[PDB]
RNA sequence: AGGUGGUGCAUGGCUGUCGUCAGCUCGUGCCGUAAGGUGUUGGGUUAAGUCCCGCAACGAGCGCAACCCUCGUGUUUAGUUGC
RNA sequence: GUUAUCCGGAAUGAUUGGGCGUAAAGCGUCUGUAGGUGGCUUUUUAAGUCCGCCGUCAAAUCCCAGGGCUCAACCCUGGACAG
């Protein structure tokens, strides 16, 4: 059967929101589409200028809050050591070109990167770990039991990872997922941090669903 | 060393007597003496030379360090085990004997883990704070976990010596044992096979009496070797 | 009397959490497996065919010390190791010659298998078939002769060796049994 | 470049369905040469493998229930544009 | 390399070395002729059996020990277990 993303089940209990903005309802739209802009323009810059420097990038979320005057963009980042050394650092050079465009009329942009703690203490940088390995052409028992590791080791109460496609190119896809210790999808009290990654390979797609419990 | 036995006070304590001819083992055909109105009459010079040899390697594991249970789970015997596990300061089973105490080690200590983390709760205080079936639910697992856990809940790793009670009754103590490499010292009626224990005493089932005296017999052995091991060490 | 906490803190520090702590202990026992047999076997449920892996796996020293051991998984690793244990828990000792081979020559039975061992001259090699073959060569047995006869399955191969070099008794306790000095048995 | 051209039997995502049915399993141990079993069965009781007794099994996990929204009763507080 | 022939592996015709309750296999059940095996003790005989000695079982081949063609294959000398 079908569950639902359990992002989306807490909403307003256990989760924040990620655009943290009000608009009237015609204002709405257009909102979105910015946001959808420069959440586009943020990931591409990064993704550009650090594989092109070799290595793994965490780009954990984007939280945009707007105000009248200033709209701010908070960036949680697992390793920003390849966009802080770089000597156009990320926040000038990123700043140029999200104000580009979005608009300067009324709106001045700033941007603020925070580093998250633990970064095998989220799904995201996790499957952007398995997906790296994967892409190498490492089977994918090993790529799993190290994401087990590699979490457990970096402070988590429970995991459940599942990966879905053509697996190890043969002709027939099929599913295989591994759950480590507790994870309930159903209690909302749960502290849960889901995510979704897709992958590219000479064999077509691959799939990423990563459950990562952080306790109640 | 020497140990307190006669034929008179095994006479006394009513040891020689066991089970109806129709419900023998004649696999301990060898060491019996007689049968008398249908009531098995079982040989006591046998007894007394197991029941010494079994005081003195119950001497020389208690002097060296080795650690001790002792099983019965009849109704006597056990209000009779809980008083012979605390004069010789030992472990002990008199309640319902969960299969898996000595083989599966690690669930069963693991379950020792959270009924210490009970018995923290409790005089802490903290059951107070807690809803009504909080505390009958508590107190569940509390009564289940004194119940199995009672006299062993002192014993921190694997015991190398066990002392059992009629071996009939007794029959997963005996395998667990057989398997991990731990000898047995048992009690043996008429009905029972002796094979399943390293040192099988020949003794008495339904009497109180023949518990009572080969069990404050061994108890004695178990205090005097305490007293050598608290000299040694 | 310390207090309560401390110490059962320290029975829960002493035994460690399977949870935080990762497994390599085993190359430290000084043992080798060796992998005999992998099949998947089948378990059938109302969604479909439910699979596992039954892994038959021997362990030795090869100085003289083997042991046979069966285990399931899902996975082939697991099963592999739970085999692993399960034969380190049901290990024994097989009986040598100062030019490592057997004391003489014995039969076995297990199930329907059938085993004939007999003793060699050294520089012979271990000549016998997969089972059989892998369990001597474990032990560390040099110089065997060996055929199965009877079945042919893996596991009650092995066992049947087991049984065969079990029963196997070396000369200083024939002596000592039968009450008669060494050299005179020689002759 | 572009393709709403082929292949959902090469795939991801997403969904329906059996069915909101009460199941599905795993770890350690024990029984069986082994596939497997036991736990999960027996006596009760639940909307429920819900829960309690007994039992070579002891525990855990995902399910169930609960933690979420809305409608029912009261109290404190806030009074415009509503009273 | 392929095909043919034979032994092997084959304990798959089994003396060494298998089976016959349900897998192939116990005559439907008895009576009994040939045939095969047959209790204990003492003596006899010596057909088997056992040990020693002799005759022979041709040479060539196989086995062991040397010798000869540069080596080997091949040839030559001497000798013998089996049975
Ligand atoms: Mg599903
Ligand atoms: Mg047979
Ligand atoms: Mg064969
Ligand atoms: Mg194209
Ligand atoms: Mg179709
Ligand atoms: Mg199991
Ligand atoms: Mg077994
Ligand atoms: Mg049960
Ligand atoms: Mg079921
Ligand atoms: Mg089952
Ligand atoms: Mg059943
Ligand atoms: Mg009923
Ligand atoms: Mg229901
Ligand atoms: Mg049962
Ligand atoms: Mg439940
Ligand atoms: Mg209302
Ligand atoms: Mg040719
Ligand atoms: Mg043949
Ligand atoms: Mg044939
Ligand atoms: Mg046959
Ligand atoms: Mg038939
Ligand atoms: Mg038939
Ligand atoms: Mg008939
Ligand atoms: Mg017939
Ligand atoms: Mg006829
Ligand atoms: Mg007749
Ligand atoms: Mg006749
Ligand atoms: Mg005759
Ligand atoms: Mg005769
Ligand atoms: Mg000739
Ligand atoms: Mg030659
Ligand atoms: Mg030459
Ligand atoms: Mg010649
Ligand atoms: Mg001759």
């Amino acid at each position: 059967g079908q569950k639902i993303n359990p992002l989306g089940f807490r909403l307003g209990t256990t989760q924040s929101h990620y655009s943290l903005w009000f608009s009237q309802p015609k204002n709405y739209a257009e909102g979105l589409q910015e946001d959808q802009k420069i959440r586009d323009c943020i990931k591409n810059y990064v993704q550009k200028n650090t594989k092109t420097s070799s290595g793994v990038e965490g780009i954990a979320r984007i939280e945009i809050q707007k105000r009248i005057d200033l709209i701010q963009v908070i960036i949680h980042m697992g390793f920003p050591k390849l966009l802080i050394e770089n000597r156009p650092q990320g926040v000038e050079d990123l700043k140029i070109n999200v104000q580009k465009e979005l608009n300067c009329v009324n709106r001045k942009l700033n941007i603020a990167i925070t580093r998250i703690a633990k970064p095998y203490g989220d799904p995201n940088i996790l499957a952007e770990f398995i997906a790296g390995q994967l892409k190498s052409r490492v089977s994918f028992r090993k790529a799993m039991k190290k994401a087990i590791e590699l979490t457990e080791q970096a402070d988590t109460k429970g995991i459940q990872i599942q990966i879905a496609g053509r697996i190890d190119g043969k002709e027939i896809a099929r599913i295989e997922w591994i759950r480590e210790g507790r994870v309930p999808l159903q209690t909302i009290r749960a502290k849960i941090d889901y995510c979704a990654y897709t992958v590219r390979t000479i064999y077509g797609v691959l799939g990423i669903k990563i459950w990562i419990f952080m306790g109640e | 060393r020497y140990w307190n036995i006669n034929l008179e006070e095994m006479m006394e304590a009513g040891v020689h007597f066991g089970h109806g001819t129709r419900k023998w083992n004649p696999r301990m055909s060898p060491y019996i003496s007689a049968k008398c109105k249908g009531i098995h009459i079982i040989n006591l010079t046998r007894t007394a030379r197991f029941l010494s040899e079994a005081c003195d390697l119950v001497f020389d594991a208690s002097s060296r360090g080795k650690q001790f249970l002792i099983v019965g789970t009849k109704n006597k015997a056990a209000d009779s085990v809980a008083r012979a596990a605390i004069r010789a300061r030992c472990h002990y089973v008199n309640k319902k004997w969960l299969g898996g105490m000595l083989t599966n080690w690690s669930t069963t200590e693991t379950r020792l883990h959270k009924f210490r983390d009970l018995r923290m709760e409790q005089t802490a205080g903290r059951l107070a704070r807690l809803p009504k079936r909080d505390a009958a639910v508590v107190k569940r697992q509390l009564s289940h976990l004194q119940t199995y856990l009672g006299g062993i809940k002192y014993m921190t790793g694997l015991p190398d010596i066990v002392i059992i009670v009629d071996q009939q009754e007794e029959y997963t103590a005996l395998r667990e044992c057989i398997t991990l490499g731990i000898p047995t010292i048992c009690l043996i009626d008429t009905n029972c096979n002796p094979d399943l224990a390293d040192i099988s005493i020949p003794a008495n089932d339904d009497a109180i009496a023949s518990i009572r005296l080969i069990l404050t017999k061994l108890v004695f052995a178990i205090c005097e070797g305490r007293s050598s091991y608290i000299r040694n060490p | 009397l310390g207090n309560d906490v401390y110490a059962m803190d320290s029975k829960i520090k002493k035994a460690t959490g399977f949870g935080s702590k990762s497994k390599k202990e085993k190359i430290r026992d000084g043992f080798e497996e060796n992998v005999v047999q992998v099949r998947r076997v089948t378990k059938v449920v109302k969604g479909g065919k439910h699979m596992r892996f039954r892994a038959i796996v021997v362990v030795g020293d090869k100085k003289g010390q083997v042991g046979v051991g069966v285990g399931k998984a899902k996975e082939v690793v697991s099963a592999v190791q739970k085999a692993a244990v399960d034969a380190r828990r049901n290990i024994i000792t097989v009986p040598m010659t100062k030019y490592l081979t057997f004391p003489h020559r014995n039969e076995a039975d297990y199930g329907a298998a059938r085993v004939m061992l007999r003793p060699a001259a050294p520089g012979t090699g271990v000549i016998a078939g997969g089972a059989v073959r892998t369990v001597l060569e474990m032990a560390g047995v040099e110089n065997a002769l060996g055929k199965q006869l009877g079945s042919n399955n893996a596991l009650n191969n092995a066992r049947a060796t087991i049984v065969a070099v079990q029963t196997m008794r070396q000369f200083s306790d024939v002596a000592r049994d039968r009450g008669i000095p060494m050299e005179e048995l020689w002759k």
